[PDB]
RNA sequence: UUAAAGGUUUAUACCUUCCCAGGUAACAAACCAACCAAC
């Protein structure tokens, strides 16, 4: 608290007192130099008091104001923050089965139900084209989630059953493309 | 009169170690008011009294837990520790013992009310807490019995229940003894007079109940909080069948609570210098501080780590906005420092460092985002262990 | 928490008296509050006295006490004013630039959008201020729509004719095509929409999109919608290139689109391009030849109204493969032979208000005349494109501005693209008119096209003009000139073939009386844009600025393929008309 | 604190004090001057400490009776809400079938649990699986509580209608299975 | 170095008591708000 007029007044009072002490003038004369000095801080220790309270008061209000802003906007972007955090954790996990499925989902292949873990239950996987069929389906076997699934059914989009060997490179542009492959776990 | 009420059933949302959907009871306001005006003065005396068997209302901080343990060890001749846990305390308590608990709480009204007033208060209690109607999923069902956790007097009623089960276990044990092999003439006279007072006396005998209470207080010392209990007992009397062991207690629960207790819910301890194995999910370590040995409570570090890793609200995922959560966690996990294993103290050091890290992050964000500083000097104490050493040190 | 609309400094203070509540930095918000009546500033919590039962909301009269805000009477002993040191206290106080002059922002935030100067300032202020003014104007229009009373069906006289009772204490909106109502049907505890309607003087004649047997109880309200805030500029900064970027021109093109090929190359040579196509010049032909010139290009055709997008789709059916085109329809009958709600195809046709967030190789925005800066900002926000082609005509009709009462809006103030086209000139110009006879083309070219529009056809000798004031009568919201209708009657009796013509007038009541007496189909000039007819009969019906507008008169007289007869009240445009003058019988 | 009657006392005291100080007559005459202002600065102390501590208690009294009025208004609000809720819920009583039963009581007192068992005009059953469904609500009508009930509506956990033909043994695993079935008392 | 004591008011200085407003520190009590732990 240096940039206040009372600081200048206190400095003048202290200079006068220092001169009186170094001079040793009288006993009432220097008393007048402290009858008007300790009061000069009585209006200096106070006008530097409520403003000193105010600086930290503005601080300890504006800080919770920031905290309110962060609280109110943090809960407004949860739907994206959680999913980004999920995918970062997924990619950090580094598991072959999950990576295979996430790549299949990103390009062409998503299932139609929960993938079962028993060696008896059924799975339906959509294949959008023949390129993904090349990578995934090789004959009667279907590789998916680091597992083998025997093919027993594949149907085009308009619900017409199509046999296995019918599909190849050049006769492929003759079927409804979002194919649904039914398979059973090995 | 009688005023039937409806208590709502609520699905709790909190962390737990087993996939069980624990629920709670939102009891209505009439019961809350007209039970408050009665058990408020009944119970504020209990909650503020130190050195009694009921320990509720006393903090473990500032050496409280050590005082509790010393009280439990009050002049036990051959001391051993024993603990139990009822399988389903709240949903299997038979109706009679609930009535008994309400009655022994209402006993303190020998002056302020007439007998009919006492009877009608008890009637309202059993009408809105014992066999009332509960609304579960927009439908009304009748509660066959049990107790409704959510009233004003659940913990103390369970304390009364625990005391009753312990004492009846002791009596059943002592009257199951042969009585000819028993060596102490005083104890044999005690047995004979106890039988006479039970099955041959139509009135109360103050003298004998005082003597028997003195007997148990001398040889069978309990410390009770809700449904959890810690007892110090004489080995010789237990071996000779003079006081209740785990077997008698199990038998008593079997024939008077319609439930079988297993060993996973009960523990024994032959070394009293280790403290009880578990109490309110708090373990005990005997350690050294200030030229004195005291017992300090330490929790499961798994619980503390789970609290750190997972939270309740989405805003709770940011440590910066809320540092005091880590502060209180640090007080609670501080006694892990004295544990011989390194990882338990390592959890506490982790928390101290991460509190410091979040304070630094908060300062950085605020200064970059608002070019003013308020980091102060008191905050530095939050990552210093003395703040946590004084919390458990007995001067407050 | 936001950015100053005048400084872009991060600040979480928004003016509470402003309808759009723009973020304002400490210095800027201080200047705005001290210079205008806007004394409310809003933050994450509102800067209002926390006293129980107090009404003080002037930030200049408030103090930060404890952790709340109080007036002088209710303040605790320790506080400081929020409005001091030439700034209003708030978050992000140190990071603040301030503005030397806030006069434009003050004028925009305080104007009532009834003067031409307001729109001129809005189209000439800063881009951030352009967005702010567009938001303010659109919100003001939406609010003003709410001030009108509800019209309720009291009696069903017949089909397509109704009897409406109006709410007391509220004004009645004009009964023309520019005010589209929506019907609500009485139910037990709520209301259900029954679709959109338009109304005209009968009793009242109602034109509904879908026909019903509506009864007493149904009422009609002008539906309003939320005005979303704008972030994207009306125009992305211009980038000029030395080679065609992002586009691969086809090596084989037909003569039908050959005349545009060079212009198509210019489309690939600059970031955004502006096209001026006069009536009958092939604007949609240009837009579709751009696609055929770059067969692999990803193109978003967009427009404000459904009709322009439907016209683009109709052209696409003619030249573009149907499998590669899809029409986006929000959940009004429109184009329904392209696949609906498909985004990842090659060619997507959609309105501005329903444009999805996507990228494209070319974005073609047709009929720039009706566009507003709000539409430009929305298009720039939703569509990320390598090239933008703005097709339209500043010499044609703009979007109607209902609140404007004082002054006339010039073509250079219609929007940013129109401003560029009227100041620096269009990037491309379609100088050959294939629709109108040579007389009409010469007249419009001398009027608004700077003698740059050329006529493909020869003079048809069927373009006639007559100077006849007649008698002007006024209804609640329109004007009628019955003597002009009588003159048209005499002309029709003496020229029966002209009974194949279509009557066009700037007034809806004039159209109603003309349909009742003549029997010819009737069109307002505003609704006639984008259409074409062989023979046109136009009556000015007044000498007001609405009827004498150069763009409106150009649009009205460019609707004729062969012949047009103009019964004109204004001497100026009548002399400007290069038609064969006829004498009054 | 300037409109107080003593502000004139400071005005005159300080004016005279500074006037005679600039005059500089003598200390003997300035003693009374320096004492008049000395007691004047106490007069303010008294009659100002008597006031500036009063607006605090007045303000807090204002706030108190304000919140007391607010609470009293909420009291009337909840009174109205409770009374209208009771009168709206009573209108459903179906005030005929209950009267026959209550007139049959020896004193008018009947156990509450039988009021919905004998007077309620609607029944809803929640079924966990098809097996128990066969034993209770098979067919288009069934019996319970010495009464005949007729089915009208069947929904699943997702509150969507389910047709009676859809509930078979083989089709069951395709349905959410807290099934809700409502029936009406037949007469 | 200069009779004594007593006498009055005033001025000065010291000390003491009380009152009064200013500030600092401490203590406690209440209210309010957030958060944690236990059953
Ligand atoms: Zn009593
Ligand atoms: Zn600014
Ligand atoms: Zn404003
Ligand atoms: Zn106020």
């Amino acid at each position: 608290f240096s940039s206040l007029p009372s600081y200048a007044a206190f400095a003048t009072a202290q200079e006068a007192y220092e001169q009186a002490v170094a001079n040793g003038d009288s006993e009432v004369v220097l008393k007048k130099l402290k009858k008007s000095l300790n009061v000069a801080k009585s209006e200096f220790d106070r006008d530097a008091a409520m403003q000193r309270k105010l600086e930290k008061m503005a601080d300890q209000a504006m800080t919770q104001m920031y905290k309110q802003a962060r609280s109110e906007d943090k809960r407004a972007k949860v739907t994206s923050a959680m999913q980004t955090m999920l995918f970062t954790m997924l990619r950090k996990l580094d598991n072959d089965a999950l990576n295979n499925i996430i790549n299949n989902a990103r390009d062409g292949c998503v299932p139609l139900n929960i993938i079962p873990l028993t060696t008896a239950a059924k799975l339906m996987v959509v294949i959008p084209d023949y390129n993904t069929y090349k990578n995934t389906c090789d004959g009667t076997t279907f590789t998916y989630a680091s597992a083998l699934w025997e093919i027993q059914q594949v149907v085009d989009a308009d619900s017409k059953i199509v046999q296995l060997s019918e599909i190849s490179m050049d006769n492929s542009p003759n079927l409804a493309w979002p194919l649904i492959v039914t398979a059973l776990r090995a | 009169n009688v005023i039937p009420t409806i208590t709502q059933m609520n699905l709790k949302y909190a962390i737990s170690a087993k996939n069980r959907a624990r629920t709670v009871a939102g009891v209505s306001i009439c019961s809350t008011m007209t039970n408050r005006q009665f058990h408020q003065k009944l119970l504020k005396s209990i909650a503020a009294t130190r050195g009694a068997t009921v320990v509720i209302g006393t903090s473990k901080f500032y050496g409280g837990w050590h005082n509790m343990l010393k009280t439990v060890y009050s002049d036990v001749e051959n001391p051993h520790l024993m603990g139990w846990d009822y399988p389903k305390c709240d949903r299997a308590m038979p109706n009679m013992l609930r009535i008994m608990a309400s009655l022994v709480l209402a006993r303190k009204h020998t002056t302020c009310c007439s007998l009919s007033h006492r009877f009608y208060r008890l009637a309202n209690e059993c009408a809105q807490v014992l066999s009332e109607m509960v609304m579960c999923g927009g439908s009304l069902y009748v509660k066959p019995g049990g107790t409704s956790s959510g009233d004003a007097t659940t913990a103390y009623a369970n304390s009364v229940f625990n005391i009753c089960q312990a004492v009846t276990a002791n009596v059943n044990a002592l009257l199951s003894t042969d009585g000819n092999k028993i060596a102490d003439k005083y104890v044999r006279n005690l047995q004979h007079r106890l039988y006479e007072c039970l099955y041959r006396n139509r009135d109360v005998d103050t003298d004998f109940v005082n003597e028997f209470y003195a007997y148990l207080r001398k040889h069978f010392s309990m410390m009770i909080l809700s449904d959890d209990a810690v007892v110090c007992f004489n080995s010789t009397y237990a071996s000779q069948g003079l006081v209740a062991s785990i077997k008698n207690f199990k038998s008593v629960l079997y024939y008077q609570n319609n439930v079988f207790m297993s060993e996973a819910k009960c523990w024994t301890e032959t070394d009293l210098t280790k403290g009880p194995h578990e109490f309110c999910s708090q373990h005990t370590m005997l350690v050294k501080q200030g030229d004195d040995y005291v017992y300090l409570p330490y929790p499961d570090p798994s619980r503390i780590l789970g609290a750190g890793c997972f939270v309740d609200d989405i805003v709770k995922t940011d440590g910066t906005l809320m540092i005091e959560r880590f502060v209180s966690l640090a007080i609670d996990a501080y006694p892990l420092t004295k544990h011989p294993n390194q990882e338990y103290a390592d959890v506490f050091h982790l928390y101290l460092q991460y509190i410091r890290k979040l304070h630094d992050e908060l300062t950085g964000h605020m200064l970059d985002m608002y070019s003013v500083m308020l980091t102060n000097d008191n905050t530095s104490r939050y990552w210093e262990p003395e703040f946590y050493e004084a919390m458990y040190t007995p001067h407050t | 928490v936001g950015a100053c609309v005048l400084c872009n400094s991060q600040t979480s203070l928004r003016c509470g008296a402003c309808i759009r509540r723009p973020f304002l930095c400490c210095k800027c918000c201080y200047d705005h509050v001290i210079s205008t009546s806007h004394k409310l500033v809003l933050s994450v919590n509102p800067y209002v006295c926390n006293a129980p039962g107090c009404d003080v909301t002037d930030v200049t009269q408030l103090y930060l006490g404890g952790m709340s805000y109080y007036c002088k009477s209710h303040k605790p002993p320790i506080s400081f004013p929020l409005c001091a040191n030439g700034q209003v206290f708030g978050l992000y106080k140190n990071t603040c630039v301030g503005s030397d002059n806030v006069t434009d922002f003050n004028a925009i935030a305080t104007c009532d959008w009834t003067n031409a100067g307001d729109y001129i300032l809005a189209n000439t202020c800063t881009e951030r201020l352009k967005l702010f003014a567009a938001e303010t104007l659109k919100a003001t229009e939406e609010t003003f729509k709410l001030s009108y009373g509800i019209a309720t069906v009291r009696e069903v006289l017949s089909d397509r004719e109704l009897h409406l009772s109006w709410e007391v204490g509220k004004p009645r909106p004009p009964l023309n095509r520019n005010y589209v109502f929506t019907g609500y049907r009485v139910t037990k505890n709520s209301k259900v929409q029954i679709g959109e309607y338009t109304f005209e003087k009968g009793a009242v004649v109602y034109r509904g999109t879908t026909t019903y047997k509506l009864n007493v109880g149904d009422y009609f309200v002008l539906t309003s919608h939320t005005v979303m805030p704008l972030s994207a500029p009306t125009l992305v900064p211009q980038e000029h290139y030395v080679r065609i970027t992002g586009l691969y021109p086809t090596l084989n093109i037909s003569d039908e689109f050959s005349s545009n090929v060079a212009n198509y190359q210019k489309v690939g040579m600059q970031k955004y391009s502006t096209l001026q196509g006069p009536p009958g010049t092939g604007k949609s032909h240009f837009a579709i030849g751009l696609a055929l010139y770059y067969p692999s290009a990803r193109i978003v055709y967009t427009a404000c109204s459904h009709a322009a997008v439907d016209a683009l789709c109709e052209k696409a059916l003619k030249y573009l493969p149907i499998d590669k085109c899809s029409r986006i329809i929000p959940a009004v009958e429109c184009f329904d032979k392209f696949k609906v709600n498909s985004t990842l195809e090659q060619y997507v046709f959609c309105t501005v208000n329903a444009l999805p967030e996507t990228t494209a190789d070319i974005v073609v925005f047709d009929e720039i005349s009706m566009a507003t800066n709000y539409d430009l900002s929305v298009v720039n926000a939703r569509l990320r494109a390598k090239h933008y082609v703005y097709i339209g005509d500043p010499a044609q009709l703009p979007a109607p501005r209902t609140l404007l009462t004082k002054g006339t809006l010039e073509p250079e103030y219609f929007n940013s693209v129109c401003r560029l086209m009227k100041t620096i000139g269009p990037d491309m110009f379609l100088g050959t008119c294939r629709r109108c006879p040579a007389e009409i083309v010469d007249t419009v070219s001398a009027l608004v096209y700077d003698n740059k529009l050329k006529a493909h056809k020869d003079k048809s000798a069927q373009c006639f003009k007559m100077f006849y004031k007649g008698v002007i009568t006024h209804d609640v919201s329109s004007a009628i000139n019955r003597p002009q209708i009588g003159v048209v009657r005499e002309f029709l009796t003496r020229n029966p073939a002209w009974r194949k013509a279509v009557f066009i007038s700037p007034y809806n009541s004039q159209n109603a009386v003309a349909s009742k007496i003549l029997g010819l189909p009737t069109q307002t000039v505003d609704s006639s844009q984008g259409s074409e007819y062989d023979y046109v009969i136009f009556t000015q019906t007044t000498e007001t600025a609405h009827s004498c507008n150069v763009n409106r008169f150009n649009v009205a007289i460019t609707r004729a393929k062969v012949g047009i007869l103009c019964i004109m009240s204004d001497r100026d445009l009548y002399d400007k008309l290069q038609f064969t003058s006829l004498e009054i019988p």
